[PDB]
């Protein structure tokens, strides 16, 4: 994993994310963590958000964790933190880019599907409860977001 | 020294600054490089902010790093 995971850091380093900033704390190569900052258009400019990761010792090809320090009203993530990643399922390439993963929440904002996620209470609300959604949007901004 | 910049623009340049310097004064210089004013102008790392009262030995960034640039927007 020592080899494999630093595959990842050389195209990381030599040209991270622009999107989204990352890399693993310390010379420890097993956790990883990013960020991202309001795209400018959803209810949440200015709140910079921040997630953690957690490798396999049993390389990518086992699904990894991941959850939500921050608590984002967003519906489409639950109170653990539970963010919805097709890529883990089926979808998951036993090498594949975290880079993208880290678009594919950044594109989840900027470009919601309320439906059927792990949070249809918040559905709900922001279906047609807007103006509330709103308010709690708003309050969890300052909350933890600033 | 020498130190690269990346914002969310996707902006990338290196930078000149000395290893006593504050970040007090490297946000002066960033902002009339880019132009962008330091209000707007915000400092991250590994999810560690940095104060404007410190110098780059404090947090031993070492040199040839890459310092994560975002914009404050406020917008009200």
């Amino acid at each position: 994993a020592l080899k494999r995971i630093n595959k990842e850091l050389s195209d990381l380093a030599r040209d991270p994310p622009a999107q989204c900033s990352a890399g693993p704390v310390g010379d420890d190569m097993f956790h990883w963590q990013a960020t991202i900052m309001g795209p400018n258009d959803s209810p949440y400019q200015g709140g910079v958000f921040f997630l953690t990761i957690h490798f396999p010792t049993d390389y990518p090809f086992k699904p990894p964790k991941v959850a939500f320090t921050t608590r984002i009203y967003h519906p489409n993530i639950n109170s653990n933190g539970s963010i919805c990643l097709d890529i883990l399922r089926s979808q998951w390439s036993p090498a594949l880019t975290i880079s993208k993963v880290l678009l594919s929440i950044c594109s989840l904002l900027c470009d919601p599907n309320p439906d059927d996620p792990l949070v249809p209470e918040i559905a709900r609300i922001y279906k047609t409860d807007r103006d509330k959604y709103n308010r709690i949007s708003r309050e969890w901004t300052q909350k933890y977001a600033m | 020294m020498q130190i690269f910049v990346k914002t969310l623009t996707g902006k990338t340049i290196t930078l000149e600054v000395e290893p006593s310097d504050t970040i007090e004064n490297v946000k002066a210089k960033i902002q009339d490089k880019e132009g962008i004013p330091p209000d707007q102008q915000r400092l991250i790392f590994a999810g560690k902010q940095l104060e404007d009262g410190r110098t780059l030995s404090d947090y031993n960034i070492q040199k040839e790093s890459t310092l994560h640039l975002v914009l404050r927007l406020r917008g009200g």
